[PDB]
């Protein structure tokens, strides 16, 4: 009936005087464009229909050409900048956020989709959305007593929309947006689905990515303890988006990370630093570099959770990227802590596989070690321990490694090792 | 991050 159609019929339907043949050729071009392979949008586009599927976006009395037009304009929203683009240029946002009210859930559902993906593009166009008032009717449409009455795919889809109205930086979204969106997005957060819960955790993730005032906008609302719960999940699309939020709130202030703490997140990292995905240790460890950062007490909780032999493991063998967040969290470890705690990080055995690490090309990491064991010097000089240390420095192999960094291309590479071995290396 | 975008696909 309405299966691979070319364009030049679907044309010749949409451009009939009859309802029902544009609305067959509307169809048509629907399936053409819901194909995984390849599907014609450019096609469509130079065809010039965009104009006219957003005019049978307006269409009340037609509802099916409505739905076949929004389904054709999601997909070709959904792909490439220039496509999206196109699709704004025809009028559709306020076409759409009109058809969030249909009293057709597959339509409204729809409608979500297309300013989702339109949104999605990125800030500008979000913000576009944003500016045509999508938000209320958004919003609306998840005002009920309960989600679950909700069908799946649409709270999904809704989900997915919203994260995508948190999207994007440079600018961030609107501060006034991100306060009306916040609660509903504090209502998804505790709700069962797991696609939901992925999107929610996404959708804070984004907002949680800027300056500690967004931080604090987030944290206020007090999702810290779900964020952990979450955190401690079985579904890795669920772990994943908490985790990066949880590490972008301990990049703000040391109270924010506190109230990370509190929360009992520590608790879930020795499997978190030892989880068999290579991206959940490596966030795993950026965030603990990020808490241990912070003050002395909270360098003590790092402790009494038993996380410090857990850093060492990560140091030992991992990816090479959790072992540079392990350097770093070492390093801040070090510059941050007393002297009891930098003694303690010695007696775990950081020693060895520190100096292994030196070995490593990156030279970033190299003068981020050579800080961390600068630190450890001026700890065990504070106690007279520094023959002990150097001793076991000398021992593992680590005197090589640091001689030889002597002649190094980075002048403060070059300026760290010479002084290390002048002021300790005798 | 996840997907930007998607298609419906049928």
């Amino acid at each position: 009936g309405t299966v691979n159609w070319s364009v030049e019929d679907i044309v010749k339907g949409i451009n009939s005087n009859n309802l029902e043949s544009q609305l067959q050729a509307t169809q048509a071009a629907r399936k053409l464009l819901s194909r995984e392979k390849q599907p014609p949008i450019d096609n469509i586009i130079r065809a010039g229909l965009i104009p006219k599927f957003v005019s049978f976006l307006g269409k009340t009395d037609c509802s099916p050409i409505q739905f076949e037009s929004a389904w054709a304009l999601t997909n070709i929203a959904s792909g490439t900048s220039e496509q999206t683009k196109a699709v704004v240029d025809g009028g559709a946002i306020p076409a759409f956020i009109s058809l969030l009210a249909s009293p057709h859930a597959h339509i409204s559902e729809q409608a979500v989709w297309a300013l989702g993906n339109i949104a999605g593009d990125g800030s500008a166009f979000r913000d576009l959305v944003i500016k045509h008032g999508a938000i209320d009717p958004l919003l609306a449409l998840l005002a009920v007593p309960d989600l679950s009455t909700l069908a799946c795919g649409y709270l999904r889809n809704l989900t997915w929309t919203l994260s995508n109205l948190c999207r994007n930086k440079n600018p961030a979204p609107p501060l006034d947006a991100v306060e009306q969106i916040l609660p509903t997005l504090v209502r998804l957060l505790h709700h069962n689905d797991p696609e939901v819960l992925a999107d929610s955790c996404w959708a804070i993730s984004y907002l949680t990515d800027g300056p500690n005032e967004r931080i604090e906008m987030v944290v206020k609302k007090g999702v810290v303890p779900q964020l952990v719960k979450l955190l401690g999940a079985t579904e890795l699309p669920i772990v994943t988006p908490a985790l990066r939020a949880i590490g972008n709130i301990v990049t703000g202030t040391d109270e924010q990370t506190q109230k990370v703490i509190d929360a009992g997140a520590l608790a879930v990292f020795p499997s978190l630093l030892t989880n068999p995905k290579t991206n959940i240790q490596k966030e795993a460890t950026w965030t603990m570099s990020n808490i241990t950062a912070g003050r002395q007490d909270q360098i003590q909780q790092v402790v009494n959770h038993g996380l410090v032999p857990f850093l060492v493991g990560v140091l030992s063998k991992a990816d090479f990227k959790t072992q540079k967040e392990a350097a770093w969290a070492i390093t801040n470890y070090t510059s941050g802590g007393t002297v009891e705690q930098i003694v303690y990080l010695v007696h775990c055995g950081i020693i060895e596989p520190l100096m292994n690490l030196l070995s490593a090309k990156d030279t970033k990491i190299i003068q981020v070690i050579l800080d961390a064991i600068s630190n450890i010097f001026q700890a065990a000089e504070k106690l007279g321990e520094t023959e002990k240390l150097s001793i076991m420095i000398e021992e593992c192999g680590g005197l090589d490694k640091i001689e030889a960094l002597q002649r190094h291309e980075n002048e403060s590479v070059y300026k760290a090792s010479l002084n290390l071995i002048e002021k300790y290396f005798s | 991050y996840p997907k930007k975008k998607k298609a419906r696909i049928e």
